[PDB]
């Protein structure tokens, strides 16, 4: 193994990635779960020819009981590891059927190196549930572990109510976090709904701002 | 004259003439 | 006509009263701002040197400007300051209400 | 003789600013007294029923301290007012 060590590795750090994101979005991971050493990842997801068998990786998520008492209409969450190089229409097909049947709220795929554009154009065709799709590239890095990132949290729909009071504001007037920026995708934000920012700023610490996704 | 000191800015009939 | 006006009122109205906020809730500085402090001196100087019946007890003095400002150290100075939120509401504090400084 | 109510927006002068009832009415109401209005339809025999509005609405209607909005630029203020006219 001269780079598919290298393959396993960064595939290692892309699925810790996963997991930390499903974490932070809210779900059930022991911490255990989240911090895999990479000889137990290579002892439960790789055969003995060393080849990085996904299929195993596909797991399924449950929020935990404060993410439920938060958001009341949380459901659980599916995460795909495609073999293949190119996710075709054929499985992107079985993936949307699959979500369909469990009757999951939110799935995640993830694509090697690259999915056609042919299957792109009836993700958002099955409401309400949502796919949200990722590479194995972009993230073998969290983008949230940057210190020039700060923590994002993920406002409830009673917290956003209160802030719209307090300030007198319009969902429109807040600053506003695009939907295809990093961060927002590592959410799984929604079109409408706040998220809270803790800024480091060096004349005050922690300071506490909100953007909202539009 | 009709400076704004002498007449009203605006005579607005409130209701019918009753 | 009559009636179209009558209404036009009522809802000019309603919705004044929908913006106000009342004196038991105002989340404003207690204290009179610097713009507020000039702002009211400049009005207040306008309103005396404009033949307004004075409170305090002139001392020769002849500045308007000068006189609002012993009005204000006397706290007889009747305006009140319309603070407004960003949205529209407000907020009626009045010159004796806030702590100068 | 026909009883029209009317709504008001009259100027308050600063020497008026301790009777604004009295001001009003030197300052609008009193010369509209024998001349006919453009806008009622007929010669103004009288008036009575004098009210001024508040311009701050959360004031209890019986409260004899109200607040008129001075303009940003002139020591005058400018309210709304209610009263009812005598025309013939």
């Amino acid at each position: 193994d001269q780079e598919n060590e290298r393959n396993i590795s960064r595939l290692w750090r892309a699925f810790r990635t996963v997991k930390e994101m499903v974490k932070d979005r809210g779900y059930f991971i022991t911490q255990e779960e989240v911090e895999l050493p990479l000889e137990d990842f290579k002892a439960k997801y790789c055969d003995s020819m060393g080849r990085p068998q996904r299929k195993m990786m596909s797991f399924q998520a449950n929020p935990t009981e404060e993410s439920i008492s938060k958001f009341p209409d949380m459901g659980s969450l599916w995460v795909e590891f495609c073999d293949e190089p190119s996710v075709g229409v054929k499985t992107m097909k079985t993936f949307v059927i699959h979500i369909q049947e469990k009757n999951f709220q939110t799935g995640i795929f993830v694509y090697q190196n690259n999915i056609t554009p042919s299957a792109m154009k009836l993700v958002p065709s099955i409401p309400p549930a949502t796919i949200e799709t990722f590479n194995e590239a972009a993230l073998v890095v969290n983008i949230t572990h940057h210190e020039l990132v700060p923590k994002h949290i993920r406002l409830s729909s009673d917290e956003k109510r209160e802030l719209l009071k307090r300030y007198r504001l319009k969902e429109s007037q807040l600053p506003r976090i695009q939907r295809a920026d990093p961060v927002a995708l590592y959410l799984g934000l929604k079109r409408g709904e706040v998220v809270k920012i803790i800024r480091k700023s060096e004349t005050s610490g922690r300071y506490a701002s909100y953007r909202i996704c539009m | 004259t009709a400076t704004t000191l002498n007449t009203p800015v605006v005579i607005h009939a409130t209701q019918l003439p009753q | 006509g009559p009636e179209d006006f009558q209404q036009h009122e009522q809802i000019r109205r309603k919705t004044l009263k929908e913006k106000a906020i009342p004196k038991d809730q105002r989340a404003t500085t207690p204290y009179m701002t610097k713009y507020e402090r000039a702002r009211i001196l400049g009005t207040r100087a306008l309103q005396i040197s404009m033949n307004a019946p004075v409170f305090v007890d002139l001392e020769g003095e002849t500045d308007p400007l000068r006189i609002a400002m012993k009005e204000l150290a006397e706290k007889k100075i009747p305006l009140v300051i319309r603070r407004y939120l960003p949205d529209g509401s407000f907020e009626d504090w009045s010159v004796e209400e806030l702590i100068v400084d | 003789i026909v009883r029209v109510p009317i709504a008001l927006y009259v100027s308050l002068a600063p020497m008026y600013l301790e009777n604004p009832l009295q001001g009003v009415m030197k300052q609008h109401l009193n010369p509209l007294v024998m001349k006919y209005n453009n806008k009622v339809g007929g010669v103004v025999l009288g008036y009575e029923g004098l009210k001024i509005l508040d311009a701050d609405p959360l004031s209890k209607e019986d409260t004899s301290e109200k607040l008129i909005k001075i303009t940003p630029d002139t020591p005058f203020g400018f309210t709304w007012c209610h009263v009812n006219l005598y025309v013939w």
